[PDB]
């Protein structure tokens, strides 16, 4: 249950991977409104991580 | 990072603080 | 000035902050679409962080 | 306009990034005068965040 | 003694005082360098928080 989890499992199992993920491809991008990418590239990665 | 997440903590609860002065 | 700045660098300045804060939000809450509601945080909070 | 920001905006624009980083290499290194540390640390990483 | 401190702790009792008034200061004054005047501020004030 995730409700019930440490701080860092529950981070380490939702958000984490797809994260890291986004991180690497802002990096290597560099756009100009980064927050916004970010943002972005969570929304259109998401389906990957989850399954709603 | 953790401690960054701890030093997130520090840096907003001061932050906070400085809203009500 | 930021496309020269090492990976490090770069993301500590664009987007660590508002990240760290957004993911501290979420361990709290922990809501049902945890991606979808990281995203939003970025969104709605960007302006603390940029000028747009 | 950075100069009519309310507090929190200001901050989080101009000293929050840097901070943190400071605030994470202090906390991990502990070194013996932790005031002058910081500072040093503020001026040492100023170019890459201004 | 400091070092075995958690890290909340060990900023609480180094830096976290002088900081919360440098940051205050900043936030009234707005200065054009803001990183700068906060490691001078530092500095400055140093010796009554030690």
């Amino acid at each position: 249950d995730l409700q019930s989890l440490p701080t860092r499992a529950y981070l380490d199992q939702t958000v984490v991977p797809i994260l890291l993920q986004g991180l690497a491809v802002l990096a290597k991008e560099r756009p100009p409104n980064p927050i916004e990418f970010l943002a972005s590239y969570l929304l259109k990665n998401k389906a990957q991580f989850e399954d709603r | 990072l953790y401690k960054e997440q701890i030093a997130e903590d520090i840096v907003w609860d001061i932050i906070d603080e400085l809203e009500q002065i």
